DNA sequence: ATCAATATCCACCTGCAGATTCTACCAAAAGTGTATTTGGAAACTGCTCCATCAAAAGGCATGTTCAGCTGAATTCAGCTGAACATGCCTTTTGATGGAGCAGTTTCCAAATACACTTTTGGTAGAATCTGCAGGTGGATATTGAT
DNA sequence: ATCAATATCCACCTGCAGATTCTACCAAAAGTGTATTTGGAAACTGCTCCATCAAAAGGCATGTTCAGCTGAATTCAGCTGAACATGCCTTTTGATGGAGCAGTTTCCAAATACACTTTTGGTAGAATCTGCAGGTGGATATTGAT
């Protein structure tokens, strides 16, 4: 038994916030967290798969990534931009 | 016997994890996520390796880009504990949630 | 003398079937031909890039199609789907 | 005689003029029969989604010609023309009715 | 004896009317001048279609309307009901202006 | 033959940031709130009125048309309705 | 099939001769060509289209160049720009 | 070859090809494929400057992308250009608000 | 801050594996040399649309008073979130094979680009038509003092 | 729990500026008929990708103790909102001279289309190099206590 959203974990969660500079944070965060990445993966990786499906593919491709990321506004270099 | 003043390892995490560049979710736990959100679109789909990385890398720059203006919000409201009205005030002025 | 052409008389006969008996004044008509010609924008270039990613010199309604699907936020979408697909089979069952 | 495609397909719009903006777009070399047809289509559904929002804003006010408020209203009061149009600004079109509530009176 | 309403009253009043309606809220003259001022600065002997000044007020007004309401949740996450400068900043900061 | 144009920033009068405040949902208004937006407005409008006049030097006019300033606002992600957009 | 990377190396030798560089950084700058090249493409092509002109010329490209670039890349920009495009045409 | 008659790294000939091969316009200037490549080496030799620099100063002699990301964020104007875009495995600037230093 | 004792951090050296550099060769771009096109820069000019000017009048900006209620400063007790040691388990990772399926090739049938050649649908003003803007004057609602 | 001072509302009216309808030319669809591609549909392969497997190694989950931070409660000086008098200057209405869009023509300098001819940039095995990750051993920072 677990879930997967329950797979990115505090530890982790509490090392993206310290990156980010944060010193204290609400217990709360975490869920609030896991609900904003859920968001931002499916947006991106619908996308991804619709270019997948256009390109009459079974695999999602990294060029497939970085022409979703680059259309939602979220630019990525270093993976055949 | 030991120990640090809390905010004290807390600063110490900040310095380390700002001057290193290592992902920072575990690989196998975020390949699982994204598989299974996938699944939902469409099924049986296979992913490049190089695919799998170029999200995580996404995600981690945007959610600790997000931590910044978040944490700009709590001490806006005079705290230094980041609290998820903070990430909802981040989102809405981004225009994530408007 | 010279030729400026516009979507305006389409617009008043989608307006005319919609609501029958309300006008459309011509500053808001003015912001409906700017509605059509930057949506016909986003979809054209998503869609010139969609035929370059598979190496297609052409673009078909196929293309138009992947287009609105990532330009179109989801239920609009569909429909509009919907409609596209619709008017393209009428149009092959003639000449 | 002669049919327009337009009536070919069931449209008001016009189907060889988007024939034509497309080949002279610079958006591809060649363009194939469906896609002017598909793509009139759309743009004729939504228009007539904005359009039948914005008549019944023009209803609402009592008005029977829709002026740049209803298309305002029409758009921002829909979530899903809201965020298909989130980054537009419709000159003469103000701004949503909206007091947050901490603001009001005991 | 005289009659006044509570300070607050009339503010909220002010957003109900200025919310209903659509007019321009910067004196028309006023602004051309602030263009024409602006646009010289940087290229001399300038003219200007009518439509292109409203164009310009249109967006501009459009622009702070928009600012203001991000401003004006800063303010209220800050537990004020006051816009301060500090509320601008970091509504401009956030948002990628001043990032 | 000309008129000397300056300091028309401050024709954006303080009634005039009060309405635009209140469009915006704003109660109360701090007294630096109003130079504040004028520095905001002023390079608002530098931003916009520096790439429209690119627009139109390129097109070798000495006339900005509403189409210059639309092309302008929309490079700048702020597309705008209602002038030939 | 095919990539930037020859030049940028090139140009990496003249600037910083005894700098190697990683291939997940040639990457990058692989990126980075290939969107500025779109950008200032794109913004050429619009260019041509609101003067009805068939062709985008280097004067197309400069324009598009002061409207992407921030105000002194620009300047540089635009120099070098005409630099190559004049010693270009004095050659036979 | 074009390139060397302009001077030029970046390969001028690639450059046309791109131009007619991507549906910018029917036809392109001679020139412009010239004027184009010369802006995109300029502002290849701006980074690897700026990131030669940064590799340097942290006792490395190969560039990777943290330099990248140190250069790009440090320069003010580059930050501008590449503002709404992300470097894998480019990481942060070290940046430590005021208000969360210990007293 | 001194007086002291855990931990953290920073430096200098060092050996090694994983990448980077250096070498050795072929289809396909890139360059040439002709032979035609053809866009669009130059050169009149017909004609909107801008800059300016004048002149009168009220809507609105300015500037002042005055006091309500807001922001800021202080205080303080409870309870949330940090630090830290313990104990378990999921993630990492390393090869081993197998097959799913992207990436190329090879054909022809279907579809698209041309080139002229009739045939309408749209557009630009003229000729009408008709919401609604702006102004009253009266019932209804809101707010604030006693 | 009331009245008084205002603000807000909703209807009814009416001429006008702006929307809709009416007509006459031309740019541009549509129609046919050759002249070209091209997007797919089928058959194969090398290559990444999934599925496992199997230990070890950390990295995570748990629970305890307490620090210090957040939220609440009170206080008060002074900033900012409401109201008022004055009168500046914007808004409105109307013409006038002329700058400069914009509409047409005309015609070479520049670009495109073949046809070969060369050169380069990719790809797949060959050969040093740079850090990484560990090791001290020396100060540094942090925290508790005369
Ligand atoms: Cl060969
Ligand atoms: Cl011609
Ligand atoms: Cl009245
Ligand atoms: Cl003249
Ligand atoms: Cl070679
Ligand atoms: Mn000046
Ligand atoms: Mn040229
Ligand atoms: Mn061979
Ligand atoms: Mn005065
Ligand atoms: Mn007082
Ligand atoms: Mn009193
Ligand atoms: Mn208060
Ligand atoms: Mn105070
Ligand atoms: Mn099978
Ligand atoms: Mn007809
Ligand atoms: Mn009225
Ligand atoms: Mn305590």
């Amino acid at each position: 038994l677990r879930d997967n959203i329950q797979g990115i974990t505090k530890p982790a969660i509490r090392r993206l916030a310290r990156r980010g500079g944060v010193k204290r944070i609400s217990g709360l965060i975490y869920e609030e967290t896991r609900g904003v990445l859920k968001v931002f993966l499916e947006n991106v990786i619908r996308d991804a798969v619709t270019y997948t499906e256009h390109a009459k593919r079974k695999t999602v491709t990294a060029m497939d990534v970085v022409y979703a990321l680059k259309r939602q506004g979220r630019t990525l270099y270093g993976f055949g931009g | 016997p030991h120990r640090y003043r809390p905010g004290t390892v807390a600063l110490r995490e900040i310095r380390r994890y700002q001057k290193s560049t290592e992902l920072l979710i575990r690989k196998l736990p975020f390949q699982r996520l994204v598989r299974e959100i996938a699944q939902d679109f469409k099924t049986d789909l296979r992913f490049q390796s190089s695919a799998v990385m170029a999200l995580q890398e996404a995600c981690e720059a945007y959610l600790v880009g997000l931590f910044e203006d978040t944490n700009l919000c709590a001490i806006h409201a005079k705290r230094v504990t980041i609290m998820p009205k903070d990430i909802q005030l981040a989102r809405r002025i981004r225009g994530e949630r408007a | 003398r010279t030729r400026k052409e516009s979507y305006s008389i389409y617009i008043y006969k989608v307006l005319k079937q919609v609501h029958p008996d309300t006008g459309i004044s011509s500053k808001a008509m003015s912001i409906m031909n700017s509605f059509v010609t930057d949506i016909f924008e986003r979809i054209a270039s998503e869609a010139s890039r969609l035929a370059h990613y598979s190496k297609r010199s052409t673009i078909s309604s196929r293309e138009i199609q992947t287009a609105v699907r990532l330009l179109l936020p989801g239920e609009l979408a569909k429909h509009a789907v919907s409609e596209g697909t619709k008017a393209v089979t009428k149009y092959t069952s003639s000449k | 005689k002669a049919k327009t495609r337009s009536s070919r397909a069931g449209l008001q719009f016009p189907v060889g003029r988007v024939h034509r903006l497309l080949r002279k777009g610079n958006y591809s070399e060649r363009v194939g029969a469906g896609a002017p047809v598909y793509l009139a289509a759309v743009l004729e559904y939504l228009t007539a989604e904005i359009l039948e929002l914005a008549g019944n804003a023009a209803r609402d006010n009592k008005k029977t010609r829709i002026i740049p408020r209803h298309l305002q209203l029409a758009i921002r009061n829909d979530e899903e023309l809201n965020k298909l149009l989130g980054k537009v600004t419709i000159a003469q079109g103000g701004v949503l009715p909206n007091i947050q509530a901490v603001l009001l009176p005991k």
